[PDB]
């Protein structure tokens, strides 16, 4: 065991880990790739998402190069901390965990030419801006960027490991999104200038559709079926004055209770959404049921409605309303409409 | 006796490499593992994950650390533990976890003559589980927890269950409100990353969801309300007031059940049994508030004009009075031998 | 200073990674407890908080030494230093020390080697609760310590004659349970690494029923007479007595959550769920009774089903009343 | 440069911190004082409150007199991890927060006397124990105990710096209250026994009334616009039966939602505050109106209204029900007397 | 080369003392300060706090670490800022706050040669302002970063906006869902406590609440359900149920407008914008309500016994078409040009 030991403490023996590999004479080129074991939730209330991933990183320091009898030295994590590593750090990242259970999930490797790997395990909450004018048929594309913290691209720089298509792997299994789609990625690199100088940026973007199952299930439908009912008093007779504005004022509370309600889990945006739309003309159809029986009931004649039995010429009893015979056609018509409107219109975006 | 202990535990960490495995450019070190479960909470559908406390105990020999003449199993103050090699053991689906620390961090550190380690710790982990939900709430989840090296391979270490299937325990002393543990299975495999391949150990539960809190808080208050619509079907036709607010009001109600279950529950996309009931409970209350309307239109809109006979308005509520019981019976025998 | 040679030289060939009388016997350890305060009962979670002041003492024959000075009052600077046992707290879902503004940790060493170590805790316990006669509930909730890696043959615990003492009750967070009382027990638990000596404190709590009362009983009492009003409107009034049945019915839904919002979504029945119930089956029996004498008389003694009701309903109400409460504080 | 180096490893060089200053010789005497930076939120839910401070204390040390080219040291707070310290602790406090950012907000100063001056800044969340029978109109003495965890008062004793009323001050545009005011403090001191022994601890008070005016506008108004509507039916025909039945209904369902609503705000505490008696003499007559209208209709014989034309010879009419004319007069009265006497029974109090 | 550089660093540390600023025992030392704001976000109005992201750069000479002969500014690892001596910089109104940490501490240490340090810090603060909500949600708060030395006073240290204006950039691209950053305001001064004068650096943004959202959750709900308590103005007196139930929802559905909006809202004990629409418009659905009430009383009580006539219901209901909807026309013209 002393074979190795030596050749670790000749390895750190006048070593300068305060000074990265190349310092005043290259660039230290770092490879990076990426293994996304989970895509988490996405947070559309804090506009962020989570991610867990093995991120990799790779360099070369030509002072741990060594002679012995194996060609890779797997070692623990805390030689890691004696040695250069890069500052790498996440550009649109909110809150990151580099999980240590039950150790620090790091592993650094040395091959005898220099060459280190260095992967560790990372929780990264990142931002995702959205635009939200689309939803709940929205799609977006939350990025991922991470660079070097302090050395400028005169010093460090990132590459992909491989085809940079390649060198961001999800795993098969690892989908922790409820309502999203993940697409794809798409993989990019720039630079970024700031204050202290001009950063090299690795760009990751995962293409995410929003699955509409949800707000279907407890949006739409709810207000398709409120439309549907404050329609059926189109039917009843129009001497049942309590009767159908029970209908009306119900409707209108049910459209006011869904219409609050449906933005509970959404940042409060200053624009209107499809839902908005939606929910806004399940509204009006909804008060205009209302508008149209308080027409109907401002011709009304008579307070009583047709008895049973005596014969109706052509006592007196009231007529069915032309406005109601009109309504129980053009009502559901206008409303099978907008939705074959409203649903070419958001479901090809 | 303690200046001899004093003397052997001094030469055991002298010229020590913490960072060299056990037979380090040799043969792999292997760990075995017990787990003894203190506890299981918190498993929740809204975050798709459980909170699991545990002792996670590992045993390994490292012949560095065989000492003689001392006839006992040295149990060392805990801080040892920073001095000695202990594997890399991670969980892969772990979101958040902590060592308990009080009053000193709950680990433990054994010593044994030949070199063995036993090393303990007190884990309390959130570790993710995705729940198919689509037969919530008579749904049966199945949430694991994956045990992993992370930086060292099959070559340099092998992961085993200590006891084979003994090697968990206490999975039949958990409490768990919502659930019962059905079963519980111990699975050790290889897994390959683009590093290398790494020794897995799995564990798993099975969960059964408990069913008699949903009869009280969904099941039963949708039927009631189903079974309260039908009493519109005897009320007289004239009475439209009467007949209208009880069809509107167990149709408001039918939203309020499932608005208050609604919140409690992820954003889930498809259709789960629970809202398969309350989709069809209220089925049933539209149709009955749409009986009425039914009825209404016949006796006024085309009454002056002038299988039920669609003719006669009582003949609609006295097949109204039939049918809906009846279908509403052969509803709950489908929906209920589907889904227990 | 003379302090200071006294704990350089015991400092000195100290090694803190051995308990005392490693080869020898047990070490024996006294513990105290003192409860600042017991914090709220977290039903959901089934936990709750206790701030206790935590002793141990000790004999560590390698502290001792001869001076005129008779002990040493120390800060928390040495409880590093020495050996401390590794006692943890079995049941803890989420325990902390306190460090505002430095460790809140004691440390005296007398002369013969006693060692008085105390620092101040806060425990999350867990606490298993049987919620079948809730909220007329009482729970014992356990506080559960042992040696985390030294069995019962290296470390014995041992309640002093002062096992716990609780202060002033009335300043506690336990906004719905009344503290009764305490025991202190002794067991050997034995696990797989070896047999633990394992010492455990017993808090007696009674729920107070004040809350409930007020946030269920009486809200659902008050809409189950609401439904009993319909007996004395005219059976002619369709709509009045129909919405009146109805919504009585939609409000008895609303208040059926609320009751047990509180609770962990157990599945048994709790006395709580057996009054909301029953006053359920009274809001949908009056809905019942009028559709049955609305369909006898007008969409046709059973006429007379208005004066039974308003005798047979309160009675019966009253009658449950009786024996649900009966059972529930005075029987099983 | 290196003359202050000289200075500061000489104090230190034998410099044992694992006594306190005096020890053996004296009771070490540490004055005190408080600057309350903000004043935080109180949550009734956990019975405690936030408060920041800048938590000054000041000793003497001999052992760090020195002599030099200046005569206050203002140190870097590095350097008082290697002196004694007072271990100080709030008795009521839970968990509190030493700020770190973005370095230890910590001040050390040594005099060329000895004398030291130590000052942090802290979170201090501590408990507060309520009496919430005058809820919403309660105020409250919210207590700050600290003291020496480790040494008794034979070693270590507290004073305040200044006079005890000026050495806790309060910043003036500190208030972080919501529905509460400070409406002063009080400053005083005394002794603490435990098995353990006899300790000096430090106490302040700070005296709290709460706000009415949220509590007026989300509970009272609505209960009173509730008791107000339910007697509005008094004025509508007794023949309006399923009218005058909602206006029962609704009011009475209406002050259930109330009730419930009304303690969300406060623990779940055993007793009835002044809220819950103000809801529950509003619920009676809510529900006294309704019983009031069941005995109006039960003398109700005829099932028509007066048709507008016909005289009534004072087909034949039901009369105003005198049930009605008086419920008109009493139920105002009443409960505009009620409200007077439950408004000067706490407001004056 | 590179050996010279790790000699030159060696040199600079050995000898340091962390202990003492820069000009110990003379002249303040300086302190230049940027920030590169990376985002605001969580403005709450019910925790009076908001989070801010931010870069903070740091910017001073320490004559112990002027370095000569090599040509570079050195980028050094940042574990070497616990090695140096950096100005005790805390945030007055800083709530909660963390350097992050991955996957290193994101800290950024750059020597110059003549001795000048750049210090940078990716920093998330979460600090206090107290919102005056008298005119939510039409009105503008001023959120502040209240910056400062702890130990150190005017005679140690001093703090300086590095760049003038142009000291603080990002502020411009912030994008908040809810607010519009009208301005940002940088100030420099000194405050004075009981220990002595401290430098303070301000840097305050005055937001703009965006209403977009608040007319489609509160106010078009709220006009809506006002326009529709008029319709029982063209109901005949003698509907009473019809009446009484549109009056009594409307008013109904006032309360369940303003309880959604009470719950997401800290216990403000004044009257917000917000609140004195909702009472406006609770005021005129009551109102409606009354207003039948009083025709149902002229025609029932005072009719047996034998501005509108107040003895023609039907003057009164077409006296209260017109009024109630102008009247309500005229609140909301004296409202919106009192609060815009
Ligand atoms: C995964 O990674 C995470 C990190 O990402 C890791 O968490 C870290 O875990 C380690 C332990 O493994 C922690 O380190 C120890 O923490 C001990 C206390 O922990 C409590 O306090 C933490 C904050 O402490 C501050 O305040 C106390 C006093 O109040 C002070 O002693 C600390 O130094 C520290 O002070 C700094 O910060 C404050 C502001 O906060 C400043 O005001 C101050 O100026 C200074 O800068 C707190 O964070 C902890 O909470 C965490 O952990 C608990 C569980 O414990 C958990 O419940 C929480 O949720 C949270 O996670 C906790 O409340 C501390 O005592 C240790 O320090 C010892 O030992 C070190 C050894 O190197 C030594 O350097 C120290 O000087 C000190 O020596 C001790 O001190 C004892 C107490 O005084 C004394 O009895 C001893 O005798 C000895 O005394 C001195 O000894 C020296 C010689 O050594 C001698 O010269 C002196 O004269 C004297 O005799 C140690 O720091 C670390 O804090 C955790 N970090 C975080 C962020 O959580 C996690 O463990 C990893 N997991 C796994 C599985 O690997
Ligand atoms: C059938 C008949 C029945 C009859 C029954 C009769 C029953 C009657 C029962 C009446 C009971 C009335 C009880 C009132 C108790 C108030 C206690 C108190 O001090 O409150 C205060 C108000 O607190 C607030 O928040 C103010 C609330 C404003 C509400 C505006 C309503 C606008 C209506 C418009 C209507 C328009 C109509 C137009 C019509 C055309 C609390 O605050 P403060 O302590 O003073 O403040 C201290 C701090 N500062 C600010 C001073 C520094
Ligand atoms: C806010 C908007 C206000 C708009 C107000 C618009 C109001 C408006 O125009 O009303 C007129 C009429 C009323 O229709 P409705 O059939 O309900 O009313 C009949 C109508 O008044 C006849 O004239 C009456 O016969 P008569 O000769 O008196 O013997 C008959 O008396 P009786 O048989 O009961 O004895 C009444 O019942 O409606 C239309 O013509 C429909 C137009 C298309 C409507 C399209 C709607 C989508
Ligand atoms: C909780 C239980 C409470 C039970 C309360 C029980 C209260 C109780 O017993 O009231 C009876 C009486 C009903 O009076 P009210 O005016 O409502 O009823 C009239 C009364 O019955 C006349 O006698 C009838 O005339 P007649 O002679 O038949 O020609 C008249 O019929 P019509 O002329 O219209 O055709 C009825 O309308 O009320 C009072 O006198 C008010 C005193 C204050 C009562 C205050 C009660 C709160
Ligand atoms: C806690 O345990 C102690 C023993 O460790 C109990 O004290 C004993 O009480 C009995 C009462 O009959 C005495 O006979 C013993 O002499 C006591 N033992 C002592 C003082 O060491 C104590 O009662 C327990 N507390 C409980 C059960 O609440
Ligand atoms: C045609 C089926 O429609 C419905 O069941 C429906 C429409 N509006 C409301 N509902 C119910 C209450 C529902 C909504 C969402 C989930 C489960 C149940
Ligand atoms: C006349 C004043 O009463 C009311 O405004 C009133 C009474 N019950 C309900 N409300 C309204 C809905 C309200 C209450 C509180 C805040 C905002 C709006
Ligand atoms: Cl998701
Ligand atoms: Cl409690
Ligand atoms: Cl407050």
């Amino acid at each position: 065991t002393t074979v190795f030991t030596r050749i670790l403490d000749r390895l750190l023996d006048g070593y300068d880990n305060r000074l990265r590999p190349g310092l005043g004479e290259r660039v230290t080129e770092v490879k990076t790739d990426i293994f996304v074991t989970s895509f988490g939730p996405v947070s559309d209330h804090d506009m962020e998402y989570t991610i867990d991933v093995f991120f990799r990183q790779s360099w070369k320091d030509e002072r741990l190069k060594f002679k012995g009898p194996m060609t890779v030295l797997r070692l623990n994590n805390l030689m890691a901390s004696k040695i250069w590593t890069p500052d790498t750090f996440f550009h649109n990242g909110k809150k990151s965990v580099a999980h240590n259970m039950t150790m620090p999930n790091k592993l650094l490797r040395i091959t005898e030419d220099g060459t280190l790997l260095y992967t560790m395990r990372l929780t990264v909450r990142a931002e995702c801006p959205m635009h939200l004018e689309d939803f709940p048929m929205d799609a977006h594309a939350c990025p991922l960027k991470f660079g070097s913290y302090a050395y400028t691209r005169a010093e460090v720089v990132y590459e992909w490991t491989r085809e940079p298509a390649r060198s961001v792997v999800v795993a098969e299994d690892g989908s922790r999104l409820n309502q999203y789609d993940l697409l794809g990625q798409t993989v990019d690199s720039g630079i970024v200038q700031s204050s202290t100088g001009e950063y090299v940026v690795m760009t990751t973007h995962f293409h995410l559709k929003r699955k509409i199952g949800y707000f279907v299930i407890q949006t739409y439908l709810p207000c398709i079926m409120t439309v549907i009912l404050s329609q059926v008093s189109f039917w009843l007779n129009r001497e049942s004055v309590p009767a159908r504005t029970v209908f009306g004022v119900t409707t209108v509370l049910t459209m006011t209770t869904l219409s609050i309600s449906a933005r509970n889990s959404l940042p409060k945006v200053a624009y209107a959404t499809a839902m908005d739309w939606f929910i806004a003309v399940c509204y009006a159809f909804v008060f205009s049921a209302l508008i149209e029986f308080a027409t109907v009931n401002y011709f009304t004649k008579r307070g009583y409605a047709w008895d049973g039995k005596s014969v109706v010429p052509e006592k007196t009893f009231n007529s069915v309303s032309k406005i109601d015979r009109l309504s129980r056609i053009a009502f559901p018509l206008l409303f099978g409409i907008f939705n074959l409107v409203y649903w070419a219109t958001y479901l090809n975006r | 006796n303690m200046s001899f202990v004093k003397e052997t535990v001094d030469k055991l960490l002298k010229g020590y490499d913490i960072r060299l495995r056990p037979d380090f450019g040799g043969p792999p070190v292997c760990v075995g593992m017990n787990i003894d479960i203190a506890s299981i909470d918190m498993v929740s559908e809204v975050n798709m994950d459980y909170t699991l406390t545990m002792y996670f105990q590992q045993y390994w020999r490292d012949k560095r650390l065989a000492y003689s003449g001392i006839p006992l199993n040295l149990t060392l103050d805990n801080r040892v533990a920073d001095q000695l090699w202990v594997p890399d053991t991670y969980f892969l689906n772990d979101k958040k976890s902590f060592v308990h620390g009080v009053t000193v961090k709950n680990r433990m550190i054994r010593l044994h003559p030949d070199g063995t380690v036993l090393y303990g710790l007190r884990i309390t982990t959130t570790a993710a589980c995705m729940m198919d939900l689509r037969r919530y709430p008579l749904d049966e989840q199945n949430c694991t927890l994956e045990i992993e090296s992370y930086g060292y391979t099959t070559d340099d270490i092998e992961f085993y269950w200590r006891g084979g299937d003994k090697a968990v325990t206490g999975v039949e002393r958990i409490e768990l409100p919502q659930f019962s543990i059905v079963e519980h299975r111990l699975v050790s495999r290889n897994v390959v990353f683009a590093t290398g391949a790494y020794p897995r150990l799995s564990l798993s539960f099975r969960l059964k969801r408990n069913i008699g809190y949903f009869i009280l808080q969904t099941y039963m208050p949708s039927i009631l309300i189903t079974i309260l619509s039908w009493v519109s079907f005897w009320i007289n036709y004239d009475a439209s007031a009467a007949r209208v607010a009880l069809g509107i009001t167990t149709v408001l109600t039918m939203t309020t059940i499932n608005t208050h279950l609604r919140e409690t529950l992820p954003k889930i996309p498809y259709v789960k049994a629970i809202d398969m009931y309350l989709m069809g409970c209220f089925v049933f209350v539209f149709l009955a508030l749409l009986e009425y309307a039914f009825v209404n239109y016949i006796f006024f809109g085309r009454g002056p004009q002038r299988i039920p006979d669609l003719t006669d308005v009582n003949a609609i509520d006295r097949w109204s009075r039939i049918v809906f019981p009846f279908t509403f019976s052969l509803f709950n025998l489908v929906y209920w031998l589907y889904y227990v | 200073g003379d302090v200071t040679v006294i704990l350089n030289n015991l400092l000195e060939g100290y090694d803190n990674k051995l308990r005392p009388d490693i080869g020898v016997k047990p070490t024996l350890i006294h513990t105290d407890m003192y409860v600042n305060s017991i914090g709220p009962v977290n039903a959901i979670n089934m936990e709750y908080t206790i701030d206790i002041f935590f002793a141990q003492t000790w004999y560590d024959r390698r502290l001792k030494f001869n001076s005129t000075i008779k002990v040493l009052r120390l800060n928390s600077n040495m409880v590093g230093k020495i050996w401390i046992p590794d006692t943890f707290f079995r049941n803890s879902k989420k325990a902390d020390a306190h460090w505002i503004t430095t460790p809140n940790r004691m440390l005296r060493i007398w002369n013969d080697g006693r060692v008085l170590y105390t620092l101040r805790l806060t425990i999350d316990a867990e606490c298993q609760l049987q919620l079948h006669n809730f909220p007329m509930d009482e729970h014992s909730c356990p506080l559960e310590f042992s040696s985390y890696g030294y069995p019962r043959e290296e470390i014995v615990y041992q309640w002093k004659r002062s096992s716990v003492e609780v202060g002033d009750t009335r300043s506690w967070r336990l906004y719905q349970f009344s503290f009764v009382g305490l025991r202190n027990t002794t067991e050997v638990v034995k696990t797989t690494s070896g047999d633990y000596v394992v010492m455990s404190v017993y808090f007696d709590l009674s729920r107070r029923m004040g809350y409930f009362t007020i946030q269920t009983y009486i809200p659902c009492t008050l809409i189950v007479v609401l439904s009993w009003v319909s007996f004395w409107i005219n059976k002619d009034a369709v709509p009045a007595r129909t919405s009146l049945g109805i919504t009585t019915v939609l409000t008895m839904t609303t208040l059926s959550t609320i009751a047990r919002k509180s609770l962990p979504k157990v599945s048994y029945v709790t006395a709580m769920d057996l009054f909301v119930s029953v006053c359920f089956i009274f809001v949908f029996s009056a809905l019942v009774e009028y559709g049955t004498l609305h369909y006898f008389v007008s969409n046709r003694r059973i006429a007379k089903m208005d004066s039974y009701a308003r005798i047979f309903f309160p009675t019966a109400f009253c009658l449950f009343n009786l024996v649900y409460w009966v059972s529930y504080l005075y029987l099983g």
